[PDB]
């Protein structure tokens, strides 16, 4: 009736190297049996698993409001720049894997 | 899509049935009872083991997966005569729009306190004539009834077993011309393979 | 919980007639997706159910073109145009939009044919059973149409229902009729405390009973 995929914000996150970099992932779950995954695109335009919630430099924390999660790169390096998304693997109702639209992390020289 | 064989266990014990296919699907358990009313039990994720249970079957059912063997398990615990049913496993693809494509064959589960009990076979004796046999007080199912060893097939009705006494009872009817009976003989042949029992009964007027 | 109630339980048809099974839910079955995951399954005796219609209207591939699913809101219809030997069985709807997933009670599609009265036979207990201490009284009502029949037991005019167990054959592949077996089970003592024993079939083919009786 009003549906949204998992939100991954911001679409462009620009930090200096050594800074922490924190994306926000939003997923409105209609059940409790799901896991939330954080991914980075391989150069093959494919998908590698960085971290999940429930579960070292990539961490996912679940915020109090039951919707939002924080995926943070600790002390971002310059080879951290690339494509990122989150995805919501929910088994019921209807067993779906829902991926956010991609976001760019851009780590600029210090 | 290949499940364990049929089980006959006593009330109060537990049983584990298996469903063998793998990491591409969700695997579901569906129970079908002796009124043919289907009920969904739960779903398990092969690759995470994460579960979602029908609350009604929580504690009566526990779902588990082993990915090395590519096999899922449903454990039924504290068993009772209501859990007698056909237990199906079935799968659902992740990002598609439909549920159960392929089913297992089903695993028939019977829970009862009765012991292997041979049937008691009784003649039912009184233009056509109708004769019958009454097959009473046996366990477990099944029983096989024929008439004159298969030579009488037309005009036979053999009814499904029913439960009273934790024991099965059924009856068979055969309808035959006035001129053949009692003139020529009509015999009902009951076989109860569980008790290794075979009973022949002539229908004498 | 979403209870799915189907109408009717039995749908009689001539192969080639038009029958439609209906599925009604206690609340809306629209998933978080905007999709409605409602399905229709067909179960042949002795086999697993098979998927026919998914979403509301999508036919699964392999499924004939005559099975048309439709519906909206709280209401869904399975329609079958050409009805076949391979179509007879029990049809279940199903909703997968809200956990727990739930099935309808089933609709049995059957072959409609003629109208026929039962053939009633009654049997006293066997002598061998009396020696056991029990007495079962057996009444057969064979080769009748339609399914619907009521049997009543009467001892010395007084109706009686304890110990009555009944059984029903599936529709007969040859003549398309039904049969049933009513068996009234008593003790030896209670049986020979009484004299006249009757079974009565009230069936659509006759205004007044069919009666069969005996006296010890
Ligand atoms: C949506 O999910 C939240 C959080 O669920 C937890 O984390 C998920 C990733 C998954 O691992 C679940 O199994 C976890 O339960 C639900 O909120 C929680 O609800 C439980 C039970 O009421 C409560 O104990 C927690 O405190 C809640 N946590 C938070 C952060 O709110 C929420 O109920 C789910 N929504 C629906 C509609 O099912
Ligand atoms: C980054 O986060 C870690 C803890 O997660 C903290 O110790 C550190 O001080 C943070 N750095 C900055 C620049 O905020
Ligand atoms: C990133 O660069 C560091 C050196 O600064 C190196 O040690 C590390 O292996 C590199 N990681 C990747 C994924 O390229």
């Amino acid at each position: 009736i009003q549906w949204n995929p998992p939100t991954f914000s911001p679409a462009l996150l620009v930090v200096t190297e050594g800074d922490n970099a924190t994306f926000t992932c939003s997923f409105s779950n209609t059940s409790e049996s799901f896991v939330l995954n954080w991914y980075r695109m391989s150069p093959s335009n494919q998908t590698d698993k960085l971290a999940a919630f429930p579960e070292c430099r990539f961490r996912v924390t679940q915020l109090p409001n039951g919707r939002d999660f924080h995926m943070s790169v600790v002390r971002a390096r310059r080879n951290d720049s690339g494509t990122y998304l989150c995805g919501a693997i929910s088994l019921a109702p209807k067993a779906q894997i829902k991926e956010s639209l991609r976001a760019e992390l851009r780590v600029t020289e210090r | 899509l290949q499940q364990s064989g049929p089980e006959l266990v006593r009330p109060g014990v537990s049983v584990k049935i298996s469903c063998k296919g793998f990491t591409d699907y969700a695997l579901h358990w569906v129970r079908q009872s002796h009124v043919k009313s289907l009920e969904w039990i739960g779903v398990i994720s092969s690759y995470n083991g994460i579960t979602n249970y029908n609350q009604r079957f929580k504690g009566k059912a526990t779902m588990t997966v082993d990915k090395s063997s590519s096999t899922a398990y449903l454990e039924l615990a504290r068993l009772t005569s209501e859990d007698s049913a056909i237990y199906y496993c079935s799968r659902e693809e992740w990002d598609v729009f439909y549920y159960f494509d392929y089913w297992g064959q089903g695993t028939t589960l019977t829970v009862s306190s009765a012991k292997t009990t041979p049937p008691s076979v009784y003649p039912l004796a009184p233009s056509m004539v109708t004769l019958g046999c009454l097959v009473k007080g046996y366990f477990p199912e099944p029983v096989t009834v024929t008439w004159n060893s298969g030579s009488l097939s037309s005009g036979v009705h053999t009814f499904p077993a029913v439960l009273q006494s934790d024991l099965y009872t059924l009856s068979s009817s055969v309808t035959v011309p006035s001129s053949t009976w009692p003139s020529e003989t009509v015999t009902c042949n009951v076989a109860h393979p569980a008790s290794s029992t075979k009973v022949d009964k002539k229908i004498e007027t | 919980d979403i209870m799915l109630t189907q109408s009717p339980l039995s749908l009689p048809v001539s192969l080639g007639d038009q029958a439609s099974i209906s599925c009604r839910s206690s609340q809306g079955i629209v998933h978080s997706d905007g999709n409605t995951y409602l399905e229709w399954y067909l179960q042949k005796p002795g086999q697993s159910p098979k998927l026919l219609i998914y979403k509301v209207s999508n036919r699964f591939s392999g499924v004939p073109d005559r099975f048309s699913g439709s519906g909206s809101g709280t209401d869904f219809i399975l329609k079958i145009s050409r009805v076949e030997a391979e179509d007879l069985g029990v049809y279940y709807c199903f909703q997968g939009s809200h956990v727990p997933y739930t099935f309808g009670g089933g609709t049995k599609l059957e072959i409609k044919r003629a109208d026929a009265a039962p053939t009633v036979s009654i049997f006293p207990p066997s002598s061998e059973q009396l020696t056991s201490g029990g007495a079962s009284v057996v009444c057969f009502l064979n080769n009748f149409y339609p399914k619907d029949i009521n049997v009543k037991w009467k001892i010395d005019g007084s109706e009686r229902q304890n110990g009555v167990l009944n059984s029903w054959t599936d529709q007969d592949s040859k003549d398309s009729t039904y049969s049933m077996s009513s068996t009234l089970t008593l003790t030896k003592d209670e049986y020979e405390r009484h004299n006249s024993y009757t079974c009565e079939a009230t069936h659509k083919t006759s205004t007044s009973p069919i009666v069969k009786n005996f006296n010890r």
